């Protein structure tokens, strides 16, 4: 009548800080575009949605 | 410096060694391997840092802490492994591919080894196999265990050691159980020999009502040390976290060189391509169409071969090994 | 201590060495290997038992019996092998897997090795492959070679040595053949130099009618020894069996520890099961129906997978690895 | 004794060693391997023939030619390679199968190795695989590298060494660059520190207009030696061919022994054969019809099997392993 408690559990491996996957859920994809416009002699760069 | 139950000692059988492995990590892109054994490294007898020697557990009923030098430890998986670094509880070395890892101390003719299974596989980085990092090639992102001793990949928790019984402490004489503590060490003992009984004896003491030697336990109160949470020790009553020590050799990012495969030869025809490929090693070719439907395919080739690919007006893209993507548009 | 025509010497060729293996056994469940060479071990110069030394054949025209120590013998198949026992003519050692076995004596720089082909394959016991005997597992029946020196797996028959000619014993001078026996040893000689002639000379003696050194033979009468019935030696005229020496390291039965695979997960449906299986190593699953028709199937799996099995009213039986058989009956 | 850029030194990285391999030949039927490293063997310090020792390049800023003995070099692919011979720039050795070849010099603890990839495979001669040349069998035509040191497979071209800059020769002090040639050696120097300048200094000399160490170069005029046309050296301005040295160990033809496989058992029926075959090793069977159409087939088998072959009135021919061709004609 020699009782033993046996226990175990899990955690993150010590080097998971670099080797790890992340689970994400995305929504409607917003597109943003960079444009160069040249009119006559004048050109311009700009980013727009 | 605890000693625990290795599954494979020197000869054939599981048994107790100071240099049991318990767990292994092999994720470094170089194949550098980090090992944890119950032994220590880089510390002298009192624990002060001294690189040339290490301390470990004794094979005696006094069970003190003994010592030896770095020149007589060896690591081997299939052939001998080159040690890269050591920090207290931890080792790190380069190993050839194999199925299990062995740590061995050769104290002259006193050989003590532990072996544990781990399918270490020669790994590589990039889109092509290679035996060695070539002299010339692209520099890409990789992750290698930092050889520096003073890095930290994490921490491990240590606790006060639990009871550690012995039999030289006990003795049977004329049907009576006596205890024989070593010199000057207050040794705590307990048993029921009938009713329960406990105390501490520093000298040879007799027991009443005790008919068999197996009935009792004695051990010295060594609370001046901290031991890892190993699964092969009976812990103390109070298992509170009492120490943390760093996990050296953090898996740091860096740059690695990778070969550039032979540039294929393109042979062209009506709406499509025939790529002629040469690759001494398994190298990955990955193509995809540039339209609504990707039709992407990926495959590893060896030797020399040729692949036909239909190219639409929308175009086709291919990546050969580590070479940059190449785009095409049919006429 | 005869010397056999080892197919493979140190360098590339067949030669005559004192350590020729002639045959090998590899049946023992632990991979223990029993080897038989023309040398003997554990005996001193006169043959009396001395573990630390062995005697063997001489590389000279006196061809006496020389000696060396155990520490300079080595066994290797793919890597070095650990010697487990030795008894006169026989050796026993554990070896890594390989295609051939090599025995080597290192008498300083005097290297003498014999190599013989044998596809030694890492074998195991049970219904699942494993690298090593695990610490925890079922205890099953095995047969291993007994490490005890004084066991006997049978006997080997020995006879008198036959004639061993030499050319130092003979010489040519002025077109006449003389014999030159070593000191004090009565050396038998014979030849046809025209008509036949035979005798014994203990000292330098001349022969008549003999024009070529190749015409005659001389050799000392060594009837004080017994030699194995080797296929490399010309036997005595009377090849009666005259000695029987035991074959040590009997293959004795015992117990082995064997792993227990992961217990599968049963996922169920109308008259049948879907077993989800995980096994890091090739493990055998064997099932059979409990009706008139067995329809039994057996297969080895690796990795993780799932298998659908129809179960009738009569029921189904399955055995997973070393786990006990399990029975089921459909509703 | 040039030093060059080995892709794999002792530890992990490409670096500069005197014993770099550049190319390997593995075409000899016996598996003998001929190697070329930048070191030269069998010659004493002045270059005079001395088998026991060799000379090689120095790891110092004087960069003279140093020496060691033959017993401290080693060749290894998967296990140690047995050396067979050496002549100056060239080595030849027999060794086990592997994916790369390694030369290593062990000057005590001073270990310097070069490793280069080469898929060396066990090759054989005949129509059947075998590990090892058997004692009994047919003698067939083969080609093996001749172990004789004084053979010649060709020639290699040597030129005068080109410039070899050094940095101990240069120094910066108070924003002025000085040169420090070693004792008594006329060291040529040059740079543009503004305008161009060149000369030779045998003693510590100052330069004008020079503000940085990196601006100039100095090196001794060592025209008394010839170096291989290696791809890791900057050549002299005049790369005329000036020396030719023989390529030792010419691949000579000779006879080799090959096994004779088990003769088939023919089981016969109306217009055809059923050959029963046993072959422990992969052995080639090749048959062809004796009429207008050959219908020839060739295939390797292992184990024990049986093959049915239709035989016409014109007949059939079969060759089993190394056995002679056999002809048949149906009734």
């Amino acid at each position: 009548e020699n009782t033993q408690l046996s226990e175990a559990y899990v955690e993150f491996a010590p080097d998971c800080t670099i080797d790890h996957a992340v689970a994400l859920k995305v929504h409607t994809a917003a597109l943003k575009v960079g444009l160069r416009i040249v009119y006559g002699n004048t050109t311009a760069h700009l980013d727009t949605f | 410096p605890y000693l625990g139950f290795c599954p494979y000692c020197r000869h054939s059988a599981p048994c107790f060694s100071p240099i049991k492995i318990e767990n292994v990590w092999d994720e470094s892109d170089d194949g550098s391997i980090r090992i944890q054994v119950s032994a220590q490294f880089g510390y002298n007898q009192a624990g002060t840092a001294d690189v040339t020697k290490f301390r470990y557990m004794s094979f005696d009923h006094d069970h003190d802490i003994k010592e030896d030098s770095m020149d007589k430890i060896a690591i081997s998986t299939s052939g001998p492994c080159r040690r890269l670094g050591h920090k207290g509880y931890f080792l790190l070395a380069q190993c050839p591919p194999g199925d299990s890892v062995t740590v061995s101390i050769t104290s002259g003719a006193s050989e003590n080894s532990c072996t544990v299974e781990k399918k270490i596989r020669r790994k590589f980085v990039g889109r092509e196999e290679y035996l060695f990092p070539p002299v010339h090639g692209k520099l890409v992102k990789c992750h290698v265990y930092d050889h520096l001793k003073e890095t930290s990949a994490g921490y491990i928790t240590m606790h006060r050691p639990g009871p550690h019984a012995y039999k030289s402490y006990l003795e049977e004489a004329s049907g009576e159980v006596y205890i024989k503590p070593p010199s000057g060490k207050n040794v705590t003992y307990e048993c029921k020999c009938g009713d329960y009984s406990t105390g501490i004896v520093s000298t040879r003491t007799k027991m009443n009502g005790c008919t068999k030697a197996k009935q009792c336990i004695a051990y010295k109160s060594d609370q001046t040390k901290w031991v890892f949470n190993s699964p092969d020790l009976i812990r103390h009553t109070d298992h509170s976290v009492q120490g943390k020590l760093h996990i050296p050799f953090r898996l740091t990012p860096t740059v690695c060189p990778v070969p550039l495969a032979h540039t294929p030869t393109v042979t062209k025809w009506f709406k499509g391509i025939t790529l002629h490929l040469t690759a001494t090693r398994p190298t990955l070719l990955t193509t995809r169409k540039l339209g609504l439907r990707a039709d992407a395919t990926a495959e590893w080739i060896t030797g020399t071969t040729s692949r036909n690919f239909s190219v639409g007006r929308e175009g086709l893209e291919y990546v050969w090994g580590n070479h940059e993507p190449v785009r095409v548009w049919a006429q």
